RNA sequence: CAAGCUUGAGUCUCGUAGAGGGGGGUAGAAUUCCAGGUGUAGCGGUGAAAUGCGUAGAGAUCUGGAGGAAUACCGGUGGCGAAGGCGGCCCCCUGGACGAAGACUGACGCUCAGGUGCGAAAGCGUGGGGAGCAAACAGGAUUAGAUACCCUGGUAGUCCACGCCGUAAACGAUGUCGACUUGGAGGUUGUGCCCUUGAGGCGUGGCUUCCGGAGCUAACGCGUUAAGUCGACCGCCUGGGG
RNA sequence: UUAUUAAAAACACAGCACUGUGCAAACACGAAAGUGGACGUAUACGGUGUGACGCCUGCCCGGUGCCGGAAGGUUAAUUG
């Protein structure tokens, strides 16, 4: 997620736009999920539990 | 049907970040996603598309 | 006797042996009478990212209709040459002779 | 498995006619052109499970079309199986 | 193929022998034999200079061409042979012209097979090229150290040798004991590995075994007195030294590479 | 027992989708290590620490190289497979399934004791390989103790080839095959027809997910993919411990 | 195997392991020239220990040895 800075574009605008594209990215949430090592059958279990509370 | 010498129909369907991205959002429909992913990967491989930015 | 899409790309500093490298090939395939439904010089183009510190690689593609024994001996000819970089075998279907996106690219 | 002009000519060579594709000495001599054309593959694939598996289910439709063709004309059981080289 | 025996005597229970059925049964050609008489271990002193040398069978010696230098002309696998100087096969090989050589036997190579020697050689295994037309990460054997002097490197059964790199005149060499060396890269090498790499395979069973191949018995220095051994003495069983040679200098780790005209063409000392 | 028939079961023709299996190549991101450049006092770790690493120049940052393992995004109540299981890309060999219209054989079928084969992970044998991780082990903490949970290291193993083992909450805790019995919302993969623009709609097969009717059930629940109504055959149970 | 008081449980051994050695090899006999290792080349060669095969092989690097490191302290010939 490179972003370069505009002509005359104030800091605080950059700094969102920073932000905003690396929480659009995907980032931070899959360093955290990359952290330790979960079983394929852990993975599993919580792949079939957020799939069935997808239900409205 | 998907070719992965037609470079201007795939960049419509990655990201800034070279990811694909995923037929819920592009509305594409099953069968041709499949189609897609395959040939966005040769195209990778040609370095017709890049895999990521930095490289 | 299968068809066969065929991508190989050229370092840029050997990219006027470039024709004589397509004909060199076609005497291979013709001779064991293989028919050539397309031959695409595409010429310098920006790599996507760096291979081996470089960019701007010499593209050739081509559509070969030939048999086994005959494209197996021509990666055998792609992996002992120094001056190709990088190339692609693909089996095809049916045989391709319409233009491709990079011939309409121009 | 095997291909359509291998296919056809057993179909001519073994039928009454070029018609009868499904009579009981064709379907034995199809399964045998396929079992004996996949030992060239098994010799270089032993650890190939999973093709093995479909090979064995031609074994065992060989094996019961051939006991239903003896039990109803011995002898065109005898030139089938002369033919094909079974059961020694 | 290896073989067990079956333990019909206390002296067969343990025999693993290596039968090969394409070599050649029968006698080797005769114009590449020479004499090759034994030494039991000693010079021309007369003194035993190696230790545990001596009996075996009778052996002739096959001239085996470690150079490759007929260049241009094709060659054509006569039969696969039994040499018993060396862990390897060797293979009889007739050129275009009706010359007869025996080479080092590589990997996979029968009887009909072709091969050739020279700057404008292919790729195959078992043809002899420079090192400079070499792929970068191929599997040679029989290496050369200096241009035209004949191959030295990897030359037992199973060996090889990795090319790694090539920089400048010189190419970087992965050697089977992983040191990392540099050769000018106008020496010859042979395409593939060296045959036979099932030789470690075979168990001698017995002590005779070891006698038909001219290997004596070894003494261990703790069973000695203290006049002939280091290691010797001792009233029962006594160790109480630092292990080392019959000459007192301690073995069991200490290094004795002392060459400082070569240390320039060694990158990384095996570990 | 004889002679038939085509509805069961098979064969051929044309297609479709698929992480189904075996073998050989190759690419990019990241970790570790080695060499070099810049630079200077901390790094790492935790609830807090210490062990450890670092002025012999670490951590950070750039360039080059070696090597192993696994293939982000696509990616799903998705797909294939008898089950175990299978996920980057390319090639070679190869198994099965499903659809359409026909043609062919003529009950050739179902189940299956004994038998044979396949069978996660861990483990064993022989030869290789060895980045990351990590039983055992070692040290630091916590604690009344702490042979643990936490931290810093770390060997087998995890990887490859060929043999062995033959077990799992090997689970749908639901044997296989066949027929019959109201509906609703979806997913996936074929195919037919209709104004073939609008382009969209109506059917007709296969597989699959979630509700729920009768009925059944001790209840929970199951519910055309039954645990409903029946037939064929097999396996198995007979109070808890021992 | 102690010719001539000891034939054994001692020695050897196939197997196992550690260690050195890149070839003008390590090592040994030689003031040296040379020679053996070897007309061999790491699946090889020397040294050490244990001793077919089966199940195995736990903890300790403080002392001595050996491998590695170089900041620092100390330190000869030489110079004066
Ligand atoms: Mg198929
Ligand atoms: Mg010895
Ligand atoms: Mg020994
Ligand atoms: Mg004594
Ligand atoms: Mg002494
Ligand atoms: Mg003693
Ligand atoms: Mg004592
Ligand atoms: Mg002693
Ligand atoms: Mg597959
Ligand atoms: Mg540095
Ligand atoms: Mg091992
Ligand atoms: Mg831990
Ligand atoms: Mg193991
Ligand atoms: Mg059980
Ligand atoms: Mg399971
Ligand atoms: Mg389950
Ligand atoms: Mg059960
Ligand atoms: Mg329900
Ligand atoms: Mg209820
Ligand atoms: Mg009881
Ligand atoms: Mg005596
Ligand atoms: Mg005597
Ligand atoms: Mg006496
Ligand atoms: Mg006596
Ligand atoms: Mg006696
Ligand atoms: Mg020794
Ligand atoms: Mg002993
Ligand atoms: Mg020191």
């Amino acid at each position: 997620p490179v972003i370069k800075v505009r002509e005359n574009e104030p800091f605080d605008v950059a700094l969102r736009r920073f932000k905003r594209s690396c929480e659009k990215a995907g980032v931070l949430a899959e360093v955290r999920r990359r952290e330790f090592y979960e079983k394929p059958t852990t993975e599993r279990k919580r792949a079939k539990a957020s799939a069935v509370k997808r239900h409205a | 049907e998907i070719d992965y010498k037609d470079i201007a129909t795939l960049k419509n369907y990655i990201t800034e970040s070279g990811k694909i991205v995923p037929s819920r959002i592009t509305g594409t429909r099953a069968k041709y996603q499949r189609q897609l992913a395959r040939a966005i990967k040769r195209a990778r491989y040609l370095s017709l598309l890049p895999y990521t930015d930095r490289h | 006797m299968r068809h066969y899409e065929i991508v190989f790309m050229v370092h840029p500093d050997q990219s006027e042996q470039v024709p004589g490298m397509i004909e060199r090939y076609t005497a291979a395939i013709t001779g064991a009478e293989g028919k050539i439904h397309r031959l695409e010089d595409w010429g310098r183009r920006q790599l996507a990212y760096p291979i081996n510190k470089l960019h701007k690689a010499h593209y050739v593609l081509m559509n070969v209709e030939a048999p086994q024994e005959v494209i197996d001996e021509l990666e055998t000819t792609f992996r002992f040459n120094d001056a190709v970089i990088r190339s692609m075998v693909m089996r095809t279907k049916h045989a391709v002779t319409e233009a491709s996106p990079m011939v309409k690219a121009k | 498995s095997l291909s359509t002009e291998a296919t056809a000519k057993i179909v001519s060579e073994f039928g009454r006619d070029a018609n009868d594709t499904g009579s009981t000495e064709v379907q034995v001599a199809l399964l045998t052109a396929q079992i004996n054309h996949l030992q060239g593959h098994f010799a270089e694939h032993k650890k190939d499970h999973h093709s093995r598996r479909g090979l064995l289910r031609m074994v065992s439709q060989r094996r019961k079309l051939l006991d239903y063709l003896k039990r109803k004309d011995v002898a065109r059981y005898t030139q089938l199986i002369e033919r094909l080289g079974l059961r020694r | 193929a290896v073989v067990k025996c079956k333990p019909t005597s206390p002296g067969r229970r343990h025999v693993v022998k290596v039968v090969n059925p394409e070599l050649h049964k029968g006698k080797p050609f005769a114009p590449l034999l020479e004499k090759n008489s034994k030494s039991g271990g000693r010079n021309n002193n007369g003194r035993i200079t190696t230790r545990h040398i001596g009996g075996g069978h009778k052996q002739a010696y096959r001239i085996v061409d470690f150079k490759r230098n007929k260049d241009g002309i094709p060659a054509v696998v006569e039969r696969l042979e039994y040499d018993p100087n060396r862990s390897a096969n060797i293979a009889l090989v007739l050129y275009k012209d009706g010359e007869r050589r025996y080479i080092l036997a590589p990997k996979g190579l029968k009887a009909g097979d072709q091969i050739q020697s020279g700057v404008d050689a292919a790729i195959k295994p078992g043809n002899t090229l420079p090192m400079r037309n070499i792929p970068v990460g191929s599997t040679v054997h029989n290496v050369e150290m200096k241009p035209g002097k004949g191959g030295q490197l990897a030359r037992s059964a199973g060996t090889y040798v990795q090319i790694v790199a090539r920089d400048g005149a010189y190419v970087t060499l992965r050697l089977r004991s992983g040191e990392m060396r540099k050769v000018e890269a106008d020496c010859r090498a042979t395409l593939g590995e060296v045959g036979n790499a099932e030789h470690m395979l075979r168990v001698l069973g017995k002590a005779g075994a070891a006698r038909w191949r001219g290997v004596r018995p070894t003494v261990r220095g703790t069973a000695m007195n203290p006049v002939d051994h280091p290691h010797g003495g001792g009233e029962g069983r006594n160790f109480g030294k630092h292990p080392v040679t019959p000459w007192g200098v301690q073995t069991k780790g200490k290094k004795t590479r002392s060459n400082k005209r070569t240390d320039k063409f060694i990158v990384r000392r095996r570990s």
